[PDB]
Parts: C-alpha cells; sequence; structure tokens
C-alpha cells in the first residue's frame, strides 16, 4: 500500500482512480465501504 | 435641528440593523438558493436513473 499518492484501486471489486491520504477519524468495527455523501466511496477498508 | 435629526436617524439605522434579524433576507435568499441548487445537483448525481 502506497499512501499520499494517486492510484487506481480495486478494493473488493471497487474500481476507481484517485489519491488517498491519512485521516484521524475513527470508524466503527462493522464498516468496510464508505460513502460519506454524493454517492461516492469516500472510504474503504483495506482487507490486509 | 436638521443635524440632530440626521444624526439620530443614522443612529437608529445602526441600532435597527444590529438586532440580528434585520432586513437582509433579499441578500440571503440569493446565496441560499444558489447553495440549494448546487446541493440538489449533487444529490441528483447520487441517483441511479
Amino acid at each position: 500500500l502506497v499512501k499520499n499518492k494517486c492510484v487506481n484501486f480495486n478494493f473488493n471489486g471497487l474500481t476507481g482512480t484517485g489519491v488517498l491520504t491519512e485521516s484521524n477519524k475513527k470508524f466503527l468495527p462493522f464498516q468496510q465501504f464508505g460513502r460519506d455523501i454524493a454517492d461516492t466511496t469516500d472510504a474503504v477498508r483495506d482487507p490486509q | 435641528l436638521i443635524a440632530n435629526q440626521f444624526n439620530s436617524a443614522i443612529g437608529k439605522i445602526q441600532d435597527s440593523l444590529s438586532s440580528t434579524p434585520s432586513a437582509l433576507g433579499k441578500l440571503q435568499d440569493v446565496v441560499n438558493q444558489n447553495a440549494q441548487a448546487l446541493n440538489t445537483l449533487v444529490k441528483q448525481l447520487s441517483s441511479n436513473f
């Protein structure tokens, strides 16, 4: 995993292009995908 | 008397325009409607059609 850089991801079948950064917010244990607003995947859990 | 009346009127405008719900609705409606239109465009980007 290469953070702070633009990359195409295929996390659990979700294909997309974009840069990822580091956040300090805390998710619940039962959440994997994340659509904060506007029908787009703000967050996703890395399976590894 | 004219100077005192004008000074009092200016002071009354400053006091009336400082009650936090003065007549600025016409200015606020433009920004509110633009924000509503932008947010609605986003929310209709959310639909699957």
